[PDB]
């Protein structure tokens, strides 16, 4: 049996990892262009949030 | 245990460093495999921190912070140092037999 | 253990639109339904009669609601976690 | 010999138009020319000379 | 690890600083920048929900002006809202959206925007600009009303030029929408009267323009006893934010009924320079505050001004209109902004290299005198007191002045000419821009720069108001330059936060 099975993204954390990538660099990460439609917004201290 | 070291080498092979070295630094006098790269020191996590480290290229917030080895105030090539070493400190083995 | 609870199975399908009297060809291609209107139709006002999608799917445009169609409308319908965009163009029978 | 001001210009014209060149920059005297390999340097120790610049 | 710091204080030599994705101050969200502003006064949360589009530098090619909003109910502290109105699709009207306005009915309890829908390569049939409105129950979640699409032609303005619907209503409570749209190959602020905000009658051309420019995002309110309409050049060469003046509304729209060009006073109604654009104001029924956006500048450069006009989108700025009592209109730092800067930090000089003298907490600089202080940081709140011998003299503030900068960003407040001038000192001797305002006659000024990492606002015994974008500036020195008269300084404080 295979034990050492590497945990990879699912389609969710994927999209939630792009996302952040996006909005770390400032970019829209609506812009990413495969798919994905993001509703995200800011908390109170201007952090990104999804 | 043992410790595996290279005494002398031709200085194309020292140069290329398919026996260790990256090809930055000769593997000459350490272990065989031995690997040069740099050093990382956490991440930074402020710009505050950013500044006052020492000047370095796509330095942001969140980036990896490296470690100026020679205190010249810029990271670049020469920032650099034996890293791995693929000798194991020692190794071990138990058999239990129980009747 | 590994699936992310996203409910990705959401057909989204498009059956059929009708504005007003007139029924729409609807094209899964480029995701466009074109409706014709008889050269003379006032397509400023428009009630969306009926338009079936599918089981579960729920679109942006509601049914009784009226619109201006001069220029193509966006239509989004949803199901569950998944979405598929539509353009509804309406055009006056052009010889 | 205009490479160091043509480039510097298009860097600041196109990084608009292009994401990459935020961070861009020509060096006078250094990026006109590829260095000489660090590896052949250190294979032939003490015949090889850097160009200028680094 | 061990981490290393550096002597800040005690070192004026140049440092490259960076800027951060957001600002905190003067707005910026970490994604994207800030265009046009939407000041509105939210009459059930008593707060301002200033709204914006928000601009990408790398633009898509059709839909490409998403809009945000951003609660700023003291006028510094800003929460986003996230993004309110979507983009429409490629083939729609409003693929792009222009500026626009928003009011509350209370008969519906609903708030109405009005925006304008920009068609992507319109053709000679289509409309290039549209006016639409959508609803939100509880300014959260919107809904665009597709049965309205107020077209430019139908009333025979131009068809590509029908932008900035400006809403406002009247003590008799009909609602007035403006346009700044083209009749005739001329500049016309066209208006339109509805009772409903569902049907509007066209009431003629509420006024016209002069010189055949172009006004960008009017805006016409009541300041006391005067009636005023604020507005943006659209014109490259001047491209700044101008005022009129008028003690009714029908003496409002009598001024420059043709050409008459009737100056609310001897500065041509200027109120800022390049550095400021599209200014929108809002009232909470005690103070009025303009926002705008200072442009960032193309490559990073404080010189690259850029030629004809500058960059879109900004930093959100917002600043207070001061009324005078002869009508005339300036601009104040907000009490918010000024009570937000509490740490006081010591001033100390690091050059002498002018015939200046030091005697205590006064300096005297003479021809060509120049003193630089200790490095500046993040947020800064510079305020002194600088009095000239006569009203002729050629004194300035320098940024991104350290010992070894070859050039350095100045603000020189020439009296001869009677303005200001941001400049580029050091080796470029490059003349940017420029900002005229009234010379006091007792040669006295109370200048007070204050900045946020790279934007800073400069403000001159409360009559100049000066916007600038000066990168590289925060944890740099600053320094005090005369050119051709004397001047004495006092009274230098610097606080942070
Ligand atoms: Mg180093």
């Amino acid at each position: 049996m295979y034990q050492s099975k590497m945990n990879v993204l699912n389609t969710e954390q994927y999209g939630r990892a792009m996302w952040q990538a996006y909005v770390n660099d400032g970019e829209n990460p609506n812009g990413n262009a495969l798919g994905y439609a993001y509703n995200w917004g800011y908390n109170a201290d201007g952090n990104p949030v999804l | 245990t043992y410790r595996n070291e290279i005494l002398e080498l031709p200085e194309t092979v020292a140069a290329n460093g398919k026996f260790g070295g990256n090809g930055v630094k000769s593997v000459v006098g350490h272990t065989y495999g031995a690997q040069v790269g740099y050093i990382a020191d956490g991440i930074f996590k402020s710009q505050d921190e950013v500044d006052n480290h020492a000047t370095q290229e796509g330095a942001a917030v969140g980036r990896i912070r490296y470690r100026d080895i020679d205190h010249n105030g810029v990271i670049d090539e020469r920032d650099q140092n034996w890293i791995y070493d693929p000798t194991p400190s020692f190794s071990y083995g138990l058999n239990i037999y129980l009747e | 253990d590994f699936k992310s609870g996203l409910r990705l199975d959401g057909d989204v399908w498009v059956n059929s639109i009708r504005l007003d009297e007139y029924a729409g060809t609807v094209d899964y291609q480029n995701k466009a339904i074109v409706v014709g209107v008889p050269y003379d139709y006032d397509i400023t006002r428009m009630v969306v009669t009926e338009m079936n999608l599918s089981e579960g799917a729920k679109a942006s445009i509601a049914i009784g609601e009226t619109i201006d169609f001069s220029l193509p409308v966006s239509l989004t319908v949803k199901n569950g976690d998944v979405q598929m965009s539509y353009t509804i163009t309406v055009k006056r029978d052009e010889a | 010999g205009e490479a160091k001001d043509v480039i510097n210009a298009y860097y600041v014209t196109e990084a608009s138009r292009c994401s990459i060149y935020k961070n861009a920059g020509f060096t006078e005297n250094k990026n006109e020319y590829l260095p000489v390999p660090f590896e052949q340097i250190s294979a032939s120790n003490g015949n090889y000379t850097q160009n200028f610049g680094w | 690890p061990i981490l290393t710091q550096k002597n800040w204080d005690g070192t004026a030599t140049y440092f490259q600083s960076s800027d951060e994705h957001g600002f905190s101050m003067y707005y910026k969200p970490q994604v994207g920048f800030v265009g046009d502003p939407m000041p509105f006064y939210d009459p059930v949360a008593k707060d301002f929900k200033v709204m914006y589009l928000q601009d990408y530098r790398p633009n898509p090619e059709a839909t490409y002006h998403p809009i945000f909003g951003v609660a700023t109910k003291d006028g510094a502290t800003y929460e986003s809202l996230g993004e309110l109105i979507s983009c429409g699709g490629r083939d729609e009207q409003d693929a792009a959206i222009g500026t626009g306005g928003t009011i509350y009915n209370p008969a519906d309890k609903l708030y109405y925007t009005f925006y304008t829908g920009n068609k992507f390569k319109p053709s000679s049939d289509q409309n290039a600009q549209v006016v639409m409105v959508a609803t939100s129950p509880d300014f959260k979640t919107w809904t665009k009303n597709r049965t309205f699409y107020l077209k430019g032609d139908t009333y025979g303005y131009d068809k590509n030029d029908f932008r900035d619907p400006f809403l406002f209503q009247t003590e008799d409570g009909v609602y007035h929408m403006l346009i700044a749209t083209r009749k005739n190959g001329k500049g016309h602020i066209a208006e339109f009267t509805s009772a409903d905000l569902k049907e509007w009658e066209s009431a003629g051309t509420f006024m016209t323009m002069m010189w055949d420019r172009f006004y960008e995002c009017p805006d016409v309110f009541k300041m006391g006893d005067w009636w005023y309409l604020i507005y943006s050049e659209q014109a490259s060469f001047m491209r700044k934010v101008q005022y009129f003046k008028g003690r009714t509304l029908e003496d409002l729209k009598a001024t420059t009924a043709n050409d008459a060009g009737i100056w609310p006073d001897n500065r041509e109604g200027m109120l800022d320079s390049r550095a400021f654009y599209a200014g929108k104001t809002a009232s909470d029924g005690t103070n009025r505050y303009i926002w705008g956006w200072c442009p960032t500048r193309a490559g990073n450069d404080n010189g690259n001004v850029g030629d004809v006009e500058p960059e879109w989108a900004g930093n959100l700025v917002a600043q207070r209109l001061i009324q005078h009592e002869d009508g005339t209109l300036t601009l104040g730092v907000p009490d918010a902004i000024d009570r937000k800067y509490t740490s006081a930090q010591e001033v100390k000089v690091m050059a002498k290299d002018g015939n200046m003298i030091e005697s205590g907490k006064t300096y005297t600089l003479g021809e060509g005198a120049s003193v630089i202080f200790n490095r500046l940081k993040v947020h800064n709140k510079i305020s002194f007191t600088v009095k000239t011998a006569s009203n002729t003299d050629r004194f300035g503030i320098s940024f991104v002045r350290g010992t070894d900068s070859a050039s350095w960003y100045s603000i020189h407040v020439n009296a001869d000419e009677g303005k200001a001038n941001f400049e580029k000192d050091g080796d470029d001797a490059k003349y940017l821009f420029d900002n005229k305002f009234n010379i006091p006659a007792d040669n006295e000024y109370r200048v007070t720069i204050y900045s946020d990492q790279s934007v800073c606002v400069t403000y001159i015994n409360d009559q100049l108001s000066f916007t600038n974008r000066i990168y590289q500036m925060q944890k740099n020195p600053w320094s005090l330059c005369c050119y051709k008269g004397e001047i004495t300084v006092s009274d230098v404080q610097v606080s942070t936060y």
